[PDB]
């Protein structure tokens, strides 16, 4: 990137926030600047144009400026709606092309705990005459985004062939949801008593358990 | 290379985009979508002196709003324009006289009106009617049709030379 | 409003060449407006590509310029990209969009396309094999399970043909060690209907043409 942003700001319910982008003479010294937003798995939107100019449709909690080789982006009334990526935008003189800023994750605090649902699946009879075996384990509707799994044959830990997501993106107070899945052969299937998936929250731990005959 | 911003408003089916089609690109369209609105640039030459246009074309349905009004207001000159085979659109042409002087704050506005479809026998407005109502708005009074271009390139001069006289 | 829709192929091996068209609809694609291609690589910002104007002059990125062709095709309402000599570093999510006007100007896109995914890679395009996760207190769970694919990004799951569209959730795919993909669609539905019923998911990959329906039933 050409244009420098800070990676991350933050903000309680109804207080106000400040976004910075900085430059060059070549660019945000000479030229105008405009303002994108993007919600996560969507193309971005414009927001601001020419330092401090709505389109319709964007709330007059919104407003810009320009200061020398800098500018600002200010948020007043926060709110889960805005939490977004930010993006500035400007021309150069020096290269002939529209140069971007780094971006900034805006997070808003104070949103309270969820604990997790899990839900275990057992290996379908197709996989077994297929010779496969795989179990699923899928995990929903937590809002800290931090999770481990674990998984226990019985009662031993067996942690050879567990995969297990990242969190997801998030925007819109929105919450999370991840999954993991444990590879094994027929014969371990049938060899076994049972299966645990155990998810760890902040302490507060959720185990199913699945067994063959089931 | 002065710029100038045109502006053609008049009611649906009067070939507003047929018009500014025959201009840029020198072909006529049977017809053309009544919901697209979209803006043109073409370099001209008129006593001499070389410049360019910017057309807008209006469509769409009748709506006002805060932002309609600014991007109306950007432009220059106007041409009102009614088919010579609709009654109705003939009447509307006080309105939409009316909106314009709303959003440009003055009762000096360059204009010119356009009487379209020259081409068709059946006229139910008579050429004298136009004259009176031009004479009456202090503007000229211009007939033209878009399926033969005769007319078109005329129209739009006019416009550009009004367009001087003001500054 | 103008709208735009992008295409291309969602893998490429390398050292090939990339190419992407845009359609356009609503519109003239010879109004006074600039036509540009952008890219997001994965978790990452933005970066523009380049210019096109309807009468053939052209910008371009300096630090891309001798790999990048953009091209116009008047009889189509048409724009197009090509980026020769791609490697690894081009897996991205591209753009099209519209702006700079000449009436009334509000920067440099106004309008933007949905996006489409490329990745690129010498691996090679496995399709996936399709499980049913079968259902065993007012409501229950059954889904299906997609497994072992390549090219990550082109796939899409959808419920009795699209007839069936509440209390639907899709989760994120896992890479696998192995290199391949897996992923899973879940839905929930009053357990009484489950005597009366019938769904079906339907699984469509497109970089290796699969399609499958799967019935899904209790056990
Ligand atoms: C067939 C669709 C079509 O061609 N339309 C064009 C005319 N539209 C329309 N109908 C009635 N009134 C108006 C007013 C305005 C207008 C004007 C003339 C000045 C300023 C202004 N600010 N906001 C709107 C306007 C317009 C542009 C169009 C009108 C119907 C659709
Ligand atoms: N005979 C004739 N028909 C015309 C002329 N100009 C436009 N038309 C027709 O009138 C119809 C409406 O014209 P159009 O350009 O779509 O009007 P718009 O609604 O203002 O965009 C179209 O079918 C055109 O074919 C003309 O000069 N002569
Ligand atoms: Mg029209």
């Amino acid at each position: 990137s050409v244009l420098t942003q800070p990676p991350s700001a933050s903000g309680t319910p109804g207080q106000r926030v400040t976004i910075s982008c900085s430059g060059s003479s070549s660019n945000i010294g000479s030229n105008y600047v405009y303002w994108y937003q993007q919600l996560c798995g969507t193309a971005p939107k414009l927001l601001i144009y020419r330092n401090n100019q709505r389109p319709s449709g964007v709330p007059d909690r919104f407003s810009g400026s320009k200061s020398g080789t800098s500018a600002s982006l200010a948020i007043s009334g926060l709110r889960c709606e805005d939490e977004a990526d930010y993006y500035c935008a400007a021309w150069d003189e020096r290269l002939s092309g529209w140069v971007f800023g780094g971006g900034t994750k805006l997070t808003v605090l104070g949103q309270p705990k969820a604990a997790p649902s899990v839900t275990l699946f057992p290996p379908s009879s197709e996989e077994l005459q297929a010779n496969k075996a795989t179990l699923v384990c899928l995990i929903s509707d937590f809002y800290p985004g931090a999770v481990t799994v674990a998984w226990k044959a019985d009662s031993s830990p067996v942690k050879a062939g567990v995969e297990t997501t990242t969190p997801s993106c998030q925007s819109n107070c929105n919450k999370y949801a991840a999954s993991s899945y444990l590879s094994l052969t027929p014969e371990q299937w049938k060899s076994h008593r049972s299966y645990s998936c155990q998810v760890t929250h902040e302490g507060s731990t959720v185990e199913k358990t699945v067994a063959p005959t089931e | 290379m002065t710029e100038y911003k045109l502006v053609v408003v008049g009611a649906c089916g009067v070939g507003k985009s047929a018009l500014t089609i025959q201009l840029i690109q020198n072909h006529f369209v049977d017809e053309y979508d009544p919901t697209i609105e979209d803006s043109y640039r073409k370099q001209v030459v008129i006593d001499g002196e070389t410049s360019l246009l910017d057309i807008l074309d209006t469509a769409g349905q009748e709506e006002y709003s805060a932002m309609r009004d600014q991007y109306m207001r950007t432009g220059e000159g106007f041409l009102l324009v009614f088919a010579i085979n609709n009654t109705k659109s003939f009447e509307d042409i006080h309105h939409y006289r009316e909106q314009i002087k709303r959003v440009k704050d003055s009762e000096d506005v360059p204009m010119v009106l356009v009487g379209n479809k020259s081409d068709l026998p059946s006229r139910t407005v008579d050429t004298k009617q136009a004259q009176d109502l031009a004479r009456s708005y202090g503007i000229p009074f211009i007939e033209t049709s878009a399926k033969t271009r005769q007319g078109v390139d005329d129209a739009f001069y006019t416009l550009v030379r009004e367009i001087r006289k003001h500054k | 409003e103008v709208q735009l829709q992008e295409s291309g192929p969602g893998c490429v091996k390398p050292p090939g060449t990339l190419s992407l068209t845009c359609a356009v609809s609503g519109g003239s694609i010879s109004s006074s407006n600039w036509w540009s291609w952008v890219r997001q690589p994965p978790g990452k910002g933005l970066e523009w590509i380049g210019e096109i104007y309807h009468s053939g002059s052209t910008n371009y990125n300096p630090s891309l310029k001798s790999r990048v062709t953009i091209s116009v095709d008047k009889s189509k309402n048409q724009f197009s990209l090509k980026l020769s000599s791609v490697t690894a570093a081009d897996t991205a999510v591209y753009y099209c969009a519209r702006g700079s006007s000449s009436w009334y100007d509000l920067g440099p896109f106004d309008y933007w396309g949905q996006g489409t995914c490329v990745t690129v890679s010498s691996a090679s395009t496995k399709g996936p094999s399709v499980f049913p996760l079968a259902p065993s207190g007012g409501t229950a769970a059954l889904g299906c399970l997609v497994k072992d694919y390549f090219c990550e990004c082109p796939v899409t799951v959808s419920w009795n043909s699209g007839a069936l569209t509440s209390g639907v959730h899709t989760f994120p795919a896992v890479l696998q060690s192995s290199g391949l993909y897996s992923l899973s669609s879940v839905v929930t539905v009053p357990s009484s209907s489950l005597g009366t019923q019938t769904y079906i998911c339907n699984v469509n990959h497109k970089p290796s043409n699969t399609k499958v329906d799967k019935k899904v039933e209790p056990k």
